[PDB]
Order: C-alpha cells, then sequence, then structure tokens
C-alpha cells in the first residue's frame, strides 16, 4: 500500500483510521430485507414483490439468469440499481433526500462524463444506477454490462450468514516495521512526475496472518469454508 | 440365469413390377430382448441343459418364473435380494420413395423406438410353492417420428407465441376430457370453485393451489402431468385438444420428409444462362420422451391426490422433447453459363423441453442462411 | 421424524409453509436452535 | 371421447348386494352407503388419521389391506373416504359401499376395473 502522508497529495497527519478485513460467510443481502434484488428482472410489467419491501422494488419472479437483454427500453426499465427505484421514485423511500436529484445516492457517472480530478471523476463509477448502458458509445459509458444483484459468489441464492474472522490494520501517519502487521517500508525519494516536479513517496507492505483472526463474529470455527472477503474503511475523518 | 434376443427383420419391397409413385417401401425393425433370473437353484450338464424350459435357453422370453417356483427350483430364502429383470427394445425404421414427377424424388422416413426395463424382487411362498412378486417397477425410453409443422412458422419470440396461447388454452380442455373419463358423466365434475370444493382460507396451504384454477377438475389442475403433455403436443403439433390423443406414447409413426427438384431447369433454362439449377428441403421431426418409469404412489390404496392435489399417474417422466428440423428449409443451388454458380440454403430448428419437474418450456429456436458464390474471370491479363 | 415433508405443518410437525420458500426458510421450523449451514441448506436455482 | 356412465350400475348393485346380506345403510346424497358399526369419542378436511381398514370387492375379494394403523391425510383419499370418515371418532368402525364416481372412476387402476363397487371396513384409531 502507498504511505498517504507523504506525498504531495497527503492527508492531514489528524487523519488516522482504521482498515477491517474480513474472511468468511459474509451476508449478500447488502440491503438487508430478507430478499435477492436482481434488477434484469424489474420492469413495468414485471411482478413485484406486493407489499414494496422497504428499500424499492424487488421483483417477485424466481431468478433465471443474471443478464439484461439488448432493448435499450429495458435496459432503461432494468438498470437502476439495488434499490430497483428509476432515480424518480427514490423520494417515497429515501424520504430525507427527496429533493435531490440522487435521492438514494446510487447513480453513476462514467469517469470520461464527470469533470474535474482524476479522483473527482471516479468519485461517482461505482453506483449502479445507469451503469449497464446498451451502447458502448454512450457519453455515460457503462463500466459493466450484468445486472446489480444480491449475490456475489454466482451460486443463484443469497447468503444471509455472518460467521466470520476480522483483522484490522490502523492507518497512522507515523507507521513502522514490527507492529501493525507491516513487514517491510521502502521509502522512495525521487520521484519524476509528469508536472516537472518530485515527490517522496512510502510504500508499506502488511501481511496479516489469517490464522491469528483479531476477532471472531458468528460461529465460525476453522478455515475450511471461507467464501467471501470484505473490505471497509473506518475511522477517518476526511477524505482518504 | 441370463437370456437374450437380438430379432432382426429386413424388407426392400420393391413397388415396382396414380399409386405408381412409389418405388421401395424399405422397412427394418429390430427387436432386443433379455431375461435375468436369479435365484435358479438347479445346475447344468455337460452338453447343456434344458430345464426351466427348452424356449428359454433358446430366447422364449416366456414367463418362467411361475413355472420354476412351482417345478420347485427357485430359491426357498424369503429375504432375496436379487431381482428380476427383463429388458426390451423395439427399433422401426421404415423407409419409402415416391416419384410423383419425373425431376421431383421424395423420401418418407418412419422412425419409433421403445426402449422397456422391469425390475422386481421375489419369494417363494413355502407352502404351495407360489411365486410372489414384491415391488415390480418399470423404467424405459420412447421416442417416434411425427410431424410438428402445422406451428413451426408462427412467429414465436420474448412478446409472443401463438403455439405457447394454444399450450395455455388447451389445459383445461384436457382436464375437462380427463374428468370425464375419471368422473363417468353419471354427476357433476367437481371442480375447485364449486359448493363441495370451495376455496379455502388464507391459512389453509391449498388456499393458492385452489385459487390458482377454479374452474378445473379437482384431480386434473393445470400443472398436473396427465393434464399438460397432451395439452403440449397438440398445442405444438397443431392438433385440436378436444379430439388430440391423450395417452403418453404414440403408436403410428408420423412420415419426416426430403424433397429433391430438379425441373425448373427442365421448363425454358436450357438455353436460358443456366447449365445446373435444383431445389431442396427437408423436414425432420421427433417427440422423445427420455425417461418414463412407473409410479410406486399409483397403487390401490385410497390415497389418490398428491400434494399438489393432482390425481397420481401411472406413468412418469421428467422431460419431454419436441425437436423439430428443416435442413435444410430451402436449398438453391444453380450454376449460370457464365461459370457464377450460387448455392444458397436456408436452415431452421426447434428444440422445444416441457420439463415437469418445474412446468417450465425451454423453447431454443435456430435460424440459419448460407449463401456461396463462385465465379472465374477469364483471361485477366496483369 | 418429525421432517416428513408430507406432514408438513399437520398437527405437531417441526415445518411450516414456510419451509417451502426461500426467503421465509429459517421461520419454516417449529424448533428453537435451527441454522442455515447445519440444520439446513438452501439453493434457489439447483440443477439436478 | 368413450366415456361409461355407472350411477345406476352402482345403486342397483349395491341395493342387490344389502339385499343378499342384512345389513341397513344409509344413504347419502352423494350416492355413499355408510354403516356405523359403533363410534368413540370430527376429523376435517385437514386432518391426519389412522386407519385399520380393509376394502374388497362384491365378491368377497380384497383388493387392499391394512392389518396395522396406516396414516393418511384424508384430503389425498377417494371422495368416498372424504365423505366416511368424517361421520365418526376415534376408535368408532365404518363400513362404506363407495360407489365407481366416488371410488377409483369409470376407468380403474391395477386390479380394480372401471365401474367398480368398494366396499371398506375402516376403524379410525388416531385423528392426530
Amino acid at each position: 500500500v502507498l504511505d498517504p502522508y507523504v506525498g504531495n497529495g497527503e492527508s492531514p497527519a489528524t487523519n488516522a483510521g482504521k482498515i477491517y478485513f474480513n474472511l468468511g460467510e459474509i451476508s449478500e443481502d447488502v440491503l438487508k430485507d430478507g430478499r435477492k434484488q436482481y434488477e434484469n428482472g424489474l420492469g413495468p410489467d414485471q411482478v413485484m414483490v406486493n407489499p414494496q419491501p422497504l428499500w424499492g422494488d424487488v421483483p417477485a419472479s424466481q431468478s433465471l439468469i443474471y443478464a439484461f437483454d439488448t432493448n435499450p427500453d429495458n435496459r432503461k426499465n432494468q438498470d437502476v440499481g439495488l434499490d430497483g427505484l428509476p432515480s424518480s421514485r427514490e423520494g417515497s423511500i429515501y424520504t430525507n433526500y427527496a429533493g435531490e436529484a440522487d435521492p438514494a445516492g446510487d447513480d453513476y457517472t462514467y469517469y470520461l462524463n464527470a469533470d474535474g480530478g482524476v479522483l473527482e471523476r471516479y468519485k461517482n463509477y461505482n453506483g449502479t444506477e445507469g451503469n449497464s448502458a446498451v451502447s458502448i458509445n454512450d457519453p455515460n459509458r457503462g463500466s459493466t454490462t450484468l445486472p446489480d444483484v444480491e449475490d456475489i459468489n454466482r451460486d443463484n441464492t443469497m447468503s444471509t450468514i455472518n460467521a466470520y474472522y476480522e483483522y484490522s490494520i490502523d492507518v497512522k501517519p507515523g507507521m513502522q516495521v514490527g507492529e501493525n502487521y507491516i513487514t517491510d517500508i521502502r521509502e522512495v525519494t525521487n520521484v519524476d512526475l509528469p508536472n516537472g516536479g518530485t515527490t517522496n513517496a512510502r510504500w508499506i507492505q502488511f501481511k496479516i496472518p489469517v490464522s491469528q483472526p483479531q476477532n471472531t463474529i458468528g460461529n465460525i470455527t476453522d478455515f475450511r469454508s471461507i467464501r467471501f472477503m470484505r473490505m471497509f474503511m473506518t475511522g477517518f475523518n476526511s477524505q482518504m | 440365469i441370463q437370456n437374450s434376443n437380438s430379432n432382426t427383420l429386413t424388407t426392400t419391397l420393391n413397388m415396382n413390377t396414380v399409386l405408381t409413385s412409389i418405388k421401395n417401401v424399405q422397412i427394418n425393425y429390430t427387436k432386443n430382448s433379455g431375461t435375468v433370473l436369479p435365484g435358479y437353484t438347479p445346475s447344468v450338464g455337460f452338453l447343456g441343459t434344458s430345464k426351466p424350459s427348452l424356449g428359454f435357453v433358446f430366447g422364449s422370453q416366456d414367463d418362467v418364473r411361475y413355472e420354476a417356483a412351482k417345478r420347485g427350483w427357485l430359491t426357498t430364502y424369503q429375504d432375496f435380494n436379487q431381482s428380476f429383470t427383463q429388458v426390451s427394445n423395439k427399433l422401426l425404421k421404415v423407409t419409402a420413395n415416391i416419384d410423383l414427377l419425373p425431376d421431383l424424388k421424395v423420401d418418407l422416413s418412419m422412425d419409433r423406438s421403445y426402449s422397456e426395463n422391469t425390475s422386481e424382487q421375489y419369494s417363494v411362498d413355502p407352502s404351495t410353492n407360489e411365486y410372489k412378486p414384491l415391488s415390480p417397477y418399470t423404467y424405459g425410453m420412447f421416442s417416434i417420428s411425427t410431424v410438428m409443422i402445422k406451428t413451426a412458422f408462427s412467429p414465436s419470440d420474448e412478446t409472443q407465441s401463438a403455439a405457447f396461447d394454444d399450450f395455455r388454452s388447451n389445459r383445461l380442455i384436457i382436464a375437462n376430457r380427463l374428468a370425464e373419463g375419471h368422473y363417468g358423466s353419471g354427476v357433476a365434475i367437481p371442480r375447485y370453485g364449486d359448493a363441495n370444493n370451495p376455496i379455502p382460507a388464507e391459512t389453509d396451504p391449498n388456499y393458492a393451489v385452489y385459487t390458482a384454477n377454479q374452474g378445473y377438475p379437482i384431480g386434473y389442475t393445470k400443472s398436473n402431468q396427465a393434464v399438460l403433455l397432451p395439452a403440449f403436443l397438440a398445442a405444438y403439433t397443431g392438433s385440436d385438444a378436444s379430439s388430440s390423443s391423450t395417452n403418453i406414447f404414440r403408436s403410428f409413426p408420423i412420415p419426416n420428409w426430403s424433397i429433391k427438384y430438379n425441373g425448373l431447369m427442365r421448363y425454358k433454362y436450357f438455353k436460358d444462362k443456366f447449365k445446373r439449377f435444383s431445389l431442396q428441403h427437408n423436414y425432420r421431426a421427433s417427440y422423445t420422451i427420455n425417461q418414463f418409469r412407473s409410479n410406486f404412489d399409483y397403487n390401490s390404496s385410497p390415497k389418490v391426490q398428491d400434494v399438489n392435489t393432482n390425481f397420481y399417474n401411472e406413468i412418469i417422466m421428467s422431460n419431454v422433447n419436441l425437436v423439430e428440423q428443416f435442413s435444410p428449409l430451402i436449398r438453391m443451388d444453380f450454376e449460370l453459363k457464365s461459370s457464377l454458380r450460387v448455392l444458397s440454403e436456408i436452415k431452421k430448428d426447434r428444440a422445444l423441453s416441457m420439463s415437469f419437474d418445474n412446468n417450465l418450456l425451454t423453447e431454443v429456436k435456430g435460424m440459419e442462411y448460407i449463401i456461396g458464390l463462385g465465379y472465374r474471370f477469364k483471361d485477366v491479363i496483369f | 421424524n418429525k421432517y416428513d415433508p408430507a406432514t408438513i405443518g399437520q398437527a405437531g410437525s417441526f415445518l411450516n409453509s414456510n419451509i417451502r420458500e426461500i426467503v421465509t426458510a429459517k421461520s419454516g421450523f417449529n424448533n428453537t436452535n435451527v441454522s442455515e449451514a447445519t440444520d439446513y441448506s438452501v439453493l434457489e436455482n439447483a440443477r439436478k | 371421447d368413450e366415456v361409461k356412465d355407472y350411477t345406476a350400475e352402482n345403486e342397483k348393485e349395491i341395493v342387490d348386494y344389502l339385499a343378499q346380506n342384512n345389513l341397513t345403510a344409509q344413504r347419502t346424497n352423494s350416492g355413499l352407503y355408510y354403516i356405523i358399526t359403533k363410534e368413540g369419542s370430527h376429523p376435517t378436511l385437514n386432518s391426519n388419521i389412522t386407519v385399520i381398514y380393509k376394502g374388497y370387492f362384491t365378491n368377497g375379494k380384497v383388493f387392499d389391506e391394512s392389518t396395522e394403523g396406516v396414516s393418511y391425510s384424508l384430503r389425498t383419499l377417494i371422495p368416498g373416504w372424504k365423505e366416511g370418515i368424517p361421520l365418526l371418532k376415534s376408535g368408532g368402525e365404518i363400513q362404506l359401499f363407495v360407489p365407481a364416481h366416488l371410488g377409483y372412476g369409470s376407468n380403474g387402476n391395477k386390479t380394480v376395473p372401471g365401474g367398480a363397487v368398494l366396499i371398506f371396513e375402516i376403524t379410525l384409531v388416531s385423528v392426530n
């Protein structure tokens, strides 16, 4: 990993945090309602769950293939994100932000269709709504053709078990080898930059032993079934 | 003791030497048979034996179980775990040729395969030495050449299918016919919506089943195999469900055809810049049951309905296949006198599969256009 | 035993009608200590 | 479509059988004839029962046997049972004279020909 407290775009020293890794059986229900969302089954003429399941429209039909059709109209009606709402009916569910153009905050933007720096253009590159445009010549280029489904291992089944091992590393300005699972630090002094300047860099190698979990969530006692890996950042004050 | 037959019959039946169009009627009939009878106590002689029956040694396939038990040369063990087994295979390969026109050749084919395996355990009564069958069951395969061209060119896609609409509609007609066959018209046919069988409350597990089909007879729902198999066949063969066959198997194969026509060249193409012209068309359709078997739930017990309130069926299968293939649908192979030869070919196929495990129809359609041009520019100078 | 699919929720079974649904499979047991990997497993499009 | 009708034939056959053997049977509006030998201490369309029944033809040839208690859902059985069983408590015994249309129908099954009258002796031992 690259130390974020050394280079030109370094973070403030007060912006410390933690990165957590989870290994094991992790719930695929990203929007926790007990139902498996797949956006290739949505549409105006498709049967939905008769009471709306707390996050938007969920198709009531059994999923068969995680694939869209080529018809642009069905794609527009379907590629609406994990919530199942086409950004105009999202205000009924996300009532605290109904006045915005994207109440759910899941709109996708191509990195060449945005403005600003590199990080600014990738800010909405992982949105699940509008990220599967039929035409590759669309100014909002798709970046994927697969529907967004709450099933990650592609076994057609949505797992809801949360039995995993948890590891954690700190992210601090002055990390050194010997603690925080740090095994190596390579300091690079003279980096040639496209603008003609130079910057300092610091690469840190982490080796977190799998056999020594920091915590255990749920009932998992061995490593014979490790199906999912999650990593999340927390504890930071500003952009990192 | 094991027995086996390999019957085979071949007939050419040259119709030669308005019906004189037929020339040859090739008939092939193969019949394999086999019998395995365990627990056969007696031994054999130096030159052989004829103890069970002289026919069995030469492949009679007649019933020797009861005779063997009566004569007392079957095992007296009352927990015999070995099963009497019988195998049978029939293959019919009728072929014919027709010459309705001097430059028009027609080939007709008729195919029918039927394989049947029966297996059963048995005991011999200690008194009277009587053969007692125990849990006999049957399975096998079926296939027959059919004609389903009446729905071949009907458009079928994600938004419309006339044949599938007919499949949906024929379910009630077939259910009513089966109910009249079961309830002998002496009383009103009980249905899921009448007073005697009212729709239950929302808590009853049968509420959804009863609501999904209110006008259908009690034992014949929309999901009954015996209801939607003949409906499927009638819908995708173009037949009428009011008179179509409700049987699982078919007896008479429907011919598939191959037509060749070198006839248009005879009209005026002798000096009309054509040196060759021929039309070709093929149609081959088959209806296949990959694995049917007997049902142990179809017995003498009063239990006659399953969890879906459907009457138990005597013969059950997982899938039925309707395969249709125009190979080719058309073939125009003509050579011009300017050394330009063109071979155009349209091929079509359908691979319908009805699955009773999930009651789903998987339709695989295929179209292929092939065009081939050949030309020779003469005396090109570089 | 009381897991008989024929006697699902008849008089004293350990299964409800919710055992037939993937969404409510967990609530389909009349028992108390039932887990989604020990007592039962679910598949949505299992192939034969 | 080559159906048969067996209502009148079954009715007259049952009358003849009740004439031969001195038994008095009440008639259900659906054509079922039942004789309740005794009762106990009713099962509904949704109820699992246990029976030691035995079923035979007019000639006395038994077509189905159950010497030990067998469990049935009472909704998967023939209509004749559906109309006869709810007439009594546990421990009671009944004799049913189910016709064809209330039994196996006009086509029947193996060992039971179409249009056959079925005589059942049922001992309901549990309504669990």
